[PDB]
């Protein structure tokens, strides 16, 4: 059966393109704000949204990420605000799908997060602290409520964990990172077909281009924040540039 | 003598099932350092060269075993019960963390990792790794919190007196969440020629099951004294519980004792109802927190909660998974200390025994004072004394008006 | 044999310590005296201090080898001996629960006790805590003024501290009113005396209970090293750490022994500690030992950046031991002592007390000395969390 | 063979009263001013002078002495000074003995010492830190050179060491210290024959008369350091008055 994304990529391959996908924060500045901010994203060209749940104790994330998620959580951001947004960037014609660390899901109720997910018009998660090896939970959740489901490699991932790692996603897998980036491409592509998104700091035009010639997707947060702290003008131009920089054609 | 292996997690770091307690809630980015670590200590936790290697230090360079010391002159206040500390205050550095550190040095030094790094709060584990560290000659970087750096100036000097880098960070709150962050980003780019020295019986495994193994030598060796003095097993065993090391270090050798109760005392600060305290088991609920799956104090939404203690050591708002399975299990209660019974217990003990406990230590102390009142007369009671007060005497001398204004 | 007659003078007509004590005080010396001759053969009273030292204070204290020094030492073996892992971070836990035990065999009720930066203070307070005795300390007020903290953890410890302005206000002025006190109390209290000095019988039974550093030293180093090391070295303030390491290897003929002593900015320059170095025999504080003393026999002012080795005087069992040609006695400049510091701390991960640096600093002269393959036993008298503050301010990381 | 103080008390003891003893310390406030302050006391009616070495760690002082001891050890106080204090006391007329610490005898050389203190006119020695078991050099030098020694008791002093003390002192006997006084020189009395000295930090008239009615001796000290201090008038006034109290 097809995953709930394919068809995005499987429409940006026919027009000689990568999917741009695109994160912000929920809450950042404040709820409605970040709303509007995400709204913007699908008015300006991202292919898919990756709705980003703010942490207490995010790990993998850089200081922009790190700054905005700590004022979205001093505005009093919920989990179920999250959700809320999903529902707007589908109002909106847009794809969503969540990106969030693994202690609010348990919180939540695992099942449950998934159903009201996928109600709210969700159409994933991608899962940085969730290694398949944990995600017995996660992937019957996955299957029962139609949700695709993005693990991350990275560089240094084993062969052994590579594999294990692009069989558990589905959706796309989310390469994580000079050479390193299409390298790490590679090596998903010769044990699958599956869309690999790369992310790279992509700050600009020409970064989206030159990813786009190995990869899938090309995956875009911290350049996204900076750019809506200046303003939703900002952010627009800056989607658009991104937007044009991963066609080829 | 590798020890063995009944109260073991899988080999994925599951205690009590394949989807229990403990596992490895990380990034992928850190799953091949974790690997490589985890197949380094399964060949020198039984390799007998390794544990000769850290007998031959614990002996001689950090002075094990530490004695066993019955504390006559608190009996009146623990309810005529007897009260034995197992004097970790006498270790080198003045506590328990020494036996981790020198494990993990030696651990890193096996790996061919010429560097370590670690991060401190108030500054404990940080001058514990530097010194494991100069000892082995490995380069160190402490990775500290900017509003801990500027707090604890002598902390961070030791530090440097014994060649190590302090790394400040600047960013975000500045505290020990930030720094942390900055040691995980650091391991996973030097992941190369560095080893990251974890600092109590939690993460991802395999660092709650090695550290662990580090601190078990505190229980092998109460063991055998209790019996000495006491001529019996004791009627209770208690540690005070902030990640866990020291409680599950002299837990382990008790086990299989049923007759034995193994009782943590955990930071209630200014009280479990005040929302101002560390008190994971009696007031927290299971989830993922720093690689674990274990209990920690979390909102509705499963953020982290802020959690307060006089004591810095137990300012921790998770706990080590084998204490989670532990506790589930039956095998071990968890209990609530006061800011104030822990102040009580701190200035008993030095009037009554001239001794000087760690303020984390206190609260096992005052545990054991409720303890010996519940158990009752001739009631035969360790306490892990896990860290001397040397410290906390500025933080004592305030509470009790012994320096002015 | 090596003890001194009942009159407390070593070597007979050189007469080495005595009592140079007012009478006022001879009622109470030969009380303790009687009392430290009767316990020291008591086998109670042995298991009891036995039983302390054990199960209270972490004896005995390991030997290690630096090996990491040995490159800074011409290549020796330079083993610590570690009593600054003992309970309260020094040897002085030893000579305070004798004393302290010795005390309440007396049925004294309280116990008073000098003290300079603290570190005697604490100790004295911690053995009383112990044995419930009521405690006063003596200390000068410059220094009570400068050590807030020590006074605090004497006070948590149930101690009275008492700031002395009589005098220069430092150690010698608070011995002086300890002596006073001494005097009006007898009936009650017992004087804790902090080394190896002082009226008869205070060398002889400080050391006796110092005496387990070095019984226990000679034995770990022939079980590490494989025989009996060609050197034991220690730093001499008043004497009570290296008179407690030495006393078991003075029968032990290849064995050198050297003790170091604080020579501050140097001793040409006026501004030392450097007793033996410098100083001239003398009669001070009820000993006649040497002593730092002007012409007409004032006590000249020391000077040292480690606080105890800051002694004008010296323990009469010392004098005695130089002037058998038995024990060489050596100085070490702040500079040398803050060097060593450093390097123990890079090398090893040991802080030790800025004391016992000199010593270490002593032994990585001797090192050179000796040559490859020597064995120095150092006598690591404490730990050196109490001198970071100095330390860093002499490296510049504040 | 005879004591060197021997006649001053058989001389008060025929006049129906105690010897007046007055100490001051060499050197306080000045050298000059405290031979000045001494020379005063023989001509205001002290029998015996103390001349005090100032010594760096006194510790049989109080504050009062020891703060003088103190001023004139700043001031550059040698111990020549007490000699050359000795003989204008001497040329005065005045008796005078030193008190001293030891270590300062030790420095000089106790042979030496008590050599010079002769050829001051210096009467004998006290010694408040020298007990009878470590005083072969000075007993020696005592008798060669024909110097009282004053060794000190106390109350606290057992009857074998009060014996002893007793025994090996000549000229007098220092009782230093409620009822403690009389006691202490009622046990010397009863072994010896021996005047005896108390000091009692006398400050005045009436204080001395209380103290000449069972002792040989009235030794005052602080309270002159004290007089002086004040004034060399004051000093004189108050050294009538202590004279005139040990006379009841």
């Amino acid at each position: 059966e097809a995953s709930r994304l394919g068809p995005v990529f499987d429409s940006c391959r026919a027009n000689n393109r990568a999917a741009l996908i695109g994160y912000l924060p929920t809450g950042y500045p404040d709820v409605p704000a970040s709303v509007a901010a995400m709204t913007a994203l699908v008015e300006s060209g991202c292919d898919i949204i990756e709705v980003g749940v703010p942490y207490s104790d995010p790990v993998m994330d850089g200081p922009t990420i790190a700054r905005a998620t700590e004022a979205a959580l001093r505005g009093g951001v919920r989990v179920r605000d999250t959700l809320a947004a999903v529902e707007a960037i589908s109002i909106a014609g847009g794809r969503a799908v969540v990106m969030t660390y693994w202690n609010p899901v348990l919180r939540y109720g695992v099942d449950a997060f998934a159903r009201d997910l996928a109600a709210a018009g969700g159409l994933g998660l991608i899962t940085p602290d969730l290694i398949p090896d944990e995600a017995q939970q996660w992937l019957a959740a996955s299957e029962e409520h139609r949700l695709d489901r993005i693990f991350l490699v990275a560089p240094s991932s084993t062969p052994e964990r590579l594999a294990a790692t692009v069989e558990a996603s589905r959706g796309f897998v989310y390469a994580a990172s000079s050479q390193a980036a299409p390298e790490l491409v590679g090596r998903v592509k010769a044990v699958s077909d599956i869309p690999v998104g790369v992310g790279l700091g992509v700050r600009s035009r020409a970064q989206a281009a030159q990813i786009a010639q190995y990869a899938d997707g090309v995956i875009v947060g911290s350049a996204l924040v900076t750019a809506l702290t200046e303003g939703l003008p900002r952010l627009r131009a800056l989607t658009g540039e991104l937007a044009a920089g991963v066609r080829l054609g | 003598i590798a020890e063995p292996t009944s109260h073991d997690p899988d080999s994925g770091g599951h205690f009590g099932g394949p989807s229990g307690w403990g596992g490895r809630y990380v990034p992928e980015a850190l799953m091949a350092v974790i690997e490589e670590v985890t197949a380094a200590y399964q060949k020198e936790r039984v390799s007998q060269d390794f544990l000769d290697d850290l007998d031959r230090l614990q002996a001689n360079y950090a002075g094990r075993p530490s004695p066993l010391y019955e504390a006559t002159r608190l009996s009146q206040h623990a309810g005529s019960a007897r009260i034995f500390l197992k004097r970790e205050d006498l270790n080198h550095t003045g506590s328990h963390k020494i036996n981790n550190v020198l494990g993990q040095a030696l651990l890193a030094r096996r790996m061919g990792k010429t560097r370590v790094i670690a991060e401190t709060g108030a500054g404990q584990h940080g001058v514990a790794t530097a010194t494991a560290c100069a000892l082995l000659g490995l380069d160190c970087v402490i990775y500290m919190g900017g509003i801990d750096t500027a707090r604890q100036a002598l902390n961070v000097a030791r530090m440097r007196l014994l060649g190590a880098e302090v790394v400040a960070v600047q960013t975000g709150s500045k505290t020990l969440k930030d720094a942390i962050n900055e040691a995980f980003r650091d391991w996973v780019a030097n992941a190369d020629n560095t080893y990251y020295c974890f600092g109590t019986a939690a993460g991802p495994h395999p660092f709650p099951t090695m550290v662990r193994d580090f601190q078990r030598i505190i229980g092998m060796e109460a063991r055998v004294q209790i019996q000495g003095q006491a001529g019996r097993l004791p009627d209770a065993v208690v540690a005070c519980v902030g990640g866990g090391s020291n409680a599950i270090g002299i837990f382990h050798a008790f086990l299989d004792d049923p007759g034995v109760r193994l009782v943590g005392f955990e930071a209630a600060g200014d009280g479990v109802e005040t929302g101002r305290h560390a008190a994971t088991f009696t007031a927290g609920s299971p989830g993922a927190f720093h690689g674990s799956f274990s209990y920690l104090l979390q909102d509705e939404d499963g953020q982290t909660i802020e959690s307060h203690s006089i004591s810095a050591g137990l300012d921790y708002p998770g706990v080590g998974p084998e204490h989670a399975w532990l506790k589930e299990a039956g095998r071990v209660d968890y209990r609530p200390i006061t800011d104030s019974e822990a102040m009580d217990a701190f200035g008993l003990l030095c009037r009554m025994e001239g001794i000087i406990p760690a303020i984390e230590s206190a609260h096992a102390v005052a545990g054991a004072l409720k303890l010996g009142v519940e158990l009752g007369r001739g009631a035969v009671i360790v306490v892990n004394l896990s860290g001397r007060g040397d410290k906390d005497v500025e933080t004592a001398a305030k509470w009790f008006g012994l320096l002015g204004n």
